[PDB]
């Protein structure tokens, strides 16, 4: 009864995988909420294993989980002991500085019966991190510290690299995987997770990351490289007020120097965006975010130099486009309802 | 018996519920709610440019951030003394309406729904499952589910037909949202003085086209949930008691009228009224205020049970409002957050969540006003006002009339939400579904107004402004989970003080100095135990159904 | 039993409307097949009145029609007998010159109930157009003559405005509504069609059109002003072979002088397009199409000029941005797990 063609069905190198999702870092749960917007692939696509041949995925995420309280945490505590040999660690939110304390906590999950003492995020990390197949950073907070690692913050928090080391490799040789963004672009994360499910199954090579440990195929090109308002930039036409359809670099957009794919990719099903729809890029996917971008609605100094640049040839190269567009908005002479044919036949 | 669950899942943020429950009498003696995350927005916001507020405050939460951005942009509008073009606030309303439609739908049928699904009911009340199979749903004609037991199975996570469907519904409602505000949850096109969204006939075409699909979906979902909730009222007579409290409801208004709103503190009384979700404190079955200035001044943040040192010896910044009124010290405008990290102890200090209360001028009481969800608080206030006349939404006094015109496959529908007589867990969840129809209804009206502005040719979307060297500002806006305020202070052209107070902060708060319980506590205390299990295997679904009714959101709660 | 909300529903000015869709032009039916792909609004959306307060729609289109043969042509014949008043005439395909014949025909649809001869496209237009509420051209063939009005074509065909006259008006005042594109972009047409349904209900002003009778809000801006490769254009980075992610003007793209929203708008649900995904723009929405654009894969003459010029400041501004991006890939110094906090608090 075993149908010919099942021979195309090859068992994954890793039969199953556990995804331990810590949302109790310093942050909102925006990256968890965001990924439920994905379609390429969707989050139910991944759990129900819509794409065959990949490891069976077990998703342990507080926001969606069926288990509750102490039973939800049970898989977390088990892995800590070394009982689990197939879990990837996902952090969402930044890592608090607990050394500046103290007899308290900035962030925590799992009150523990060991002493009736809440575990801190730093304890969880170097408890699970060195036993994991891979550690994933979900959101600019967990990757680089983000908005909460702002100048003047009380917690003195940081990203996963700050805490573990930028050269830190997992027990399976996988460097820290950083998927930045605030929040993470839905498809971006699901593309990266899917890539990891492929790599672990044996069907793909080591995930190509960059120096900041970002997925190359998502974060190499800059925002400006994919912005459709870039025409009006070349032609020296810059928006005077928000809402205008032209380039908004003088209005706050850091797009020319930020590594993000949103304008090119869209936010949800091609719909959303930032500067391509009149929202200035505030550089939310960068390590320097947000301090190296504020005040947001001010022009980037670099833009000021390049904006003020005199492109003399501008208005006449803008002329032949006009002149050429006019010859192209008129039909050839042989299109008429006259008694004789004049096409050339 | 000491039964506690921490962290509580299928909510946003890390929450913990510790309790003392009397099994022998089926009662909950005490209760104590606690968060575990502090980020300190009020702290690092100080000294920053005011123009950065809505971008930063949006990150307060990953599910309702657009509400803070909106609420923040409201306040800067006040401070900078600027009124954005009329079409810009229609656009912002269309965006926020989609935010309601998205959030309540994802939360109702994917987070709180799991509490009602087969798998849970067959782990909590194996008897109720047996009962459920033979109950035919009163509205199977509208939602195609023959029995309540079928509906329940349709909610099993990832396998349930309706579970999987609402995920889809949360995507195109977010698409809608993104058409108006750029991206979700943190907006990209929102600014003080207007928006960056380009108004075209396409923009409103792509929104209306998706809206109509959400409208028809609600014709199915309203009856679908009434039947499931009416069931528990019939299945377990008295269950109404679970998660109930005195009618202590807050509603600080929602969608706004560019015809009237100029964003001045003085005229804030007036255009406070004409908001398409009438603001007001309801207490209790009775309605006190038509005025936000009225309700604004009466807000006090208490500290009986929180990890802060209190700002007794910290300098005030605002003594009077822009209209001469007196301003309190424990009011957010004059608040100073001193974070005090310390060991947990439910005797006195056990939560990062402050204890906001309200002040009744009539009685000198500082009651723990709640939102309930808070689509429940919202609907209650508007029904009484009898002030909103939108057609799609109409207020009589005894109720509010939600009308959804004929779609492609169904005819007209009207949903009259009558005052529930009770403020319980189920009626909250019942309210959440009804407000989705409210949003869809309201959104239909805003689309009209917007298109007029567009056809008239008035397509400017931004009005220029200047940042004052000395100013104050208040933002009032109903978030998804209820009342949301943003109090801003500007000194030396910088943010001197900024405190956002979402709905959760109230609901999750502990008891004030006066010792009045935290809005969960009172609701989770008065909560009976209709459960069918004893402590040993007992997972305590009835308390969870109570906390989740409030639609908790701990990032908003501590910020 | 009438509810209060009913007062919100208003009766459309025109109670019902017929759309007579003549596909028997010198076309290929691609414009018809195309609008089935739309979703904003969808064809079945219009047919079932998803949006309230609009005229009842009876769509008479051969590709979808239930009715067959003589029953399908019935409402057509009846409208040429002046027995139908509320119908909109849509044409798809080029209009042939039947004056160089002769016995026979280049194109025919119905059959003459009397002579029993095939009815030519010009004959159909004379009988229907002056009675129509509005005349909509669907596709570049029917608007400007399109690919079939090419140099050397045996039929000597043309577009609506050519046959009926550029200042031609219906008996409702509406000018010829040209919807260019080969094929018409799915949502482009349904939006035009939807606008007309709003106007007839008296819910919106006359359809704003340009001098070429194109909807303004759709065909004002050029391909270029909405191309997410414009970024690489401004930074003078042009592809030299075809699978290359940067500007392709040197390879055939006419985007800078072609009026079309495709790259900005996507093809279907934001997914496809032309130059934005690596397919040169061949100006298929322009009166000059296709003759003024051939050969397609040769770079347009005006292109050679533009590309050379901006090779000047290209290098500098590129290195300015690369250096700035470097600074942005570095976190602030106050992110670390040291014993003492250094944030500012
Ligand atoms: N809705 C909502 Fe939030 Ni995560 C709350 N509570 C707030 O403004
Ligand atoms: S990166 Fe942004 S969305 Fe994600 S946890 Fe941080 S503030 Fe929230
Ligand atoms: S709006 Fe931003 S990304 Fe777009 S072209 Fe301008 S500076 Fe570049
Ligand atoms: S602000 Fe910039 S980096 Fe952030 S999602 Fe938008 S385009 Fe990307
Ligand atoms: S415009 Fe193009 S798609 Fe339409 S009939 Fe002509 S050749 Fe076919
Ligand atoms: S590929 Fe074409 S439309 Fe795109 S930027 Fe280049 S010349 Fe312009
Ligand atoms: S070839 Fe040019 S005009 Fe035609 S669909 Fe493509 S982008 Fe539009």
């Amino acid at each position: 009864a075993v149908p010919y063609g099942r021979k195309t069905q090859h068992t994954p190198a890793l039969k199953e995988v556990h995804i331990l999702w810590i949302t109790a870092g310093l942050g909102c749960d925006g990256d968890s909420v965001s990924i439920t917007a994905a379609s390429q692939p969707s989050v139910e696509d991944v759990v129900l294993g819509a794409i065959p041949g990949l490891p069976k995925v077990h998703l342990h995420n507080p926001v969606l989980a069926y288990e509750n309280g102490d039973e939800f945490m049970a898989p977390f505590h088990k892995a800590a002991r070394g009982e689990i040999d197939n879990f990837v660690l996902v952090l969402e939110g930044s890592i608090p500085n607990e050394r500046i304390n103290g007899e308290g906590y900035w962030a925590a999950m799992g009150t523990d019966p060991q002493t009736h003492q809440p575990i801190t995020i730093p304890e969880w990390l170097d408890r699970l991190a060195p036993k994991a197949l891979a550690v994933v950073g979900a959101g600019t907070c967990a990757t680089y510290g983000g908005i909460h690692a702002m100048e003047g913050n009380p917690t003195g928090c940081m990203g996963l690299a700050d805490y573990l080391g930028w050269q830190w490799k997992s027990r399976a040789g996988l460097p820290i995987v950083n998927v930045p963004g605030c929040p993470v672009q839905p498809d971006n994360f699901m593309e990266t997770l899917l890539y990891l499910l492929y790599q672990l199954a044996g069907l793909a090579p080591m995930i190509p990351l960059d120096e900041a440990l970002r997925p190359k195929w998502l974060f190499t090109r800059t925002v400006h490289d994919g912005c459709d308002r870039a025409g009006s930039y070349e032609q020296a036409i810059f928006a005077t007020e928000y809402g205008n359809p032209n380039c908004i670099v003088k209005l706050g957009c850091w797009g020319p120097v930020v590594q993000c794919n949103v304008p090119k990719r869209g936010w949800i099903a091609g719909v959303g965006g930032c500067p391509n729809v009149g929202g200035i890029c505030i550089g939310c996917t960068m390590p320097g975010f947000p301090d190296k971008f504020m005040p947001f609605m001010d022009a980037p100094p670099g833009a000021v130099l390049s904006s003020n640049l005199i492109k003399s040839y501008g208005p006449l190269i803008r002329s032949l486009r006009k002149l050429t567009k006019d010859t192209l908005n008129d039909e050839p002479k042989w299109r008429h309802n006259q008694p004789v044919l004049t096409t050339g036949y | 018996v000491e039964m506690n669950w921490d962290p509580i899942t299928r909510i946003v943020g890390s929450l913990g519920i510790y309790t003392k429950i009397d099994f022998e009498n089926r009662r909950v003696a005490e209760c104590y709610s606690t968060s575990s995350i502090f980020r300190g927005y009020s702290i690092f916001m100080k000294g920053k440019d005011p123009r950065d507020s809505h971008f930063i405050t949006s990150r307060i939460c990953g599910i309702c951030g657009d509400n803070h951005a909106t609420c923040s942009v409201y306040a800067q509008n006040m401070a900078y003394g600027v009124k954005p073009p009329p079409i810009a606030d229609w656009i912002i309303n269309l965006g926020e309406a989609a935010e309601y439609m998205f959030d309540h739908n994802i939360f109702q049928d994917n987070l709180v729904g799991v509490d009602f699904c087969e798998q849970m009911v067959r782990e909590t009340n194996p008897g109720v499952w047996e009962k459920a199979k033979t109950a035919e749903a009163p509205h199977a004609a509208e939602h195609g589910y023959r029995t309540i037991a079928d509906i329940m199975t349709a909610l099993n996570p990832f396998t349930g037909e309706f579970y999987r469907e609402t995920l889809l519904v949360s995507r195109y409602t977010r698409e809608m949202f993104c058409l108006m505000e750029g991206r979700h949850v943190h907006p990209s096109t929102l600014y003080p003085g207007g928006v960056g969204t380009v108004p075209t006939i396409q923009l409103f075409t792509d929104y209306i086209t998706r809206l109509m699909k959400y409208v028809e979906f609600m014709k199915k979902v309203v009856p679908l949930h009434d039947d499931l909730f009416d069931f528990f009222y019939e299945a377990l007579p008295g269950y109404e008691e679970v998660g109930r409290r005195r009618i202590l409801l807050g509603c600080w208004g929602s969608f706004q009228d560019p015809n009237v709103c100029d964003y001045n503190y003085r005229t804030m009384t007036k255009w406070g009224r004409g908001m398409f979700v009438t603001p007001g404190v309801v207490v209790d079955g009775e309605l006190l205020t038509t005025d936000l200035v009225d309700i604004n001044l009466n807000i006090r943040i208490l500290l009986g049970s929180s990890f802060y040192q209190d700002w007794d010896h910290e300098e005030t910044s605002v003594k009077n409002d822009p209209l001469g009124n007196a301003v309190d010290r424990k009011h957010p405008w004059n608040q100073t957050t001193l974070p005090r990290p310390q060991k947990r102890n439910f005797g006195g200090n056990y939560t990062w969540v402050m204890s906001p209360r309200w002040l009744d001028k009539r009685t000198g009481d500082h009651l723990a006003l709640d939102t309930g969800g808070g689509p429940i608080a919202r609907l209650w206030a508007t029904a009484l006002a009898g002030l909103v006349d939108i057609g799609y939404i109409k207020s009589t006094g005894h109720s509010v009339k939600i009308y959804l015109p004929r779609t492609a496959l169904k005819p007209e529908a009207e949903f009259e939400w009558k005052i529930p007589m009770w403020s319980n867990a189920i009626e909250r969840d019942r309210a959440r579904t009804y407000f989705q129809a409210y949003s869809a209804a309201a959104a239909l009206y805003f689309a009209e107004q917007a298109l007029a502005e567009l056809h008239a040719g008035r397509t400017r979307t931004f009005t220029d402004f200047k940042v004052p060297d000395e100013a104050i500002g208040c933002g009032f806006h109903e978030a998804v989970r209820g009342v949301l305020s943003h109090h801003l202070v500007i000194r030396d052209g910088k943010i001197a003080n900024y405190h956002p107070y979402p709905p959760t902060p109230w609901n999750a708060s502990p008891r004030d100095i006066y010792g009045t319980p935290g809005p969960y506590e009172d609701a989770v205390q008065n909560t009976p135990i209709f459960e069918e299990n004893g402590p040993e295997k007992f997972k305590g679904i009835d308390i969870m159904r109570a906390v989740r009714s409030f639609d908790p959101c701990l990032p908003c709660g501590v910020h």
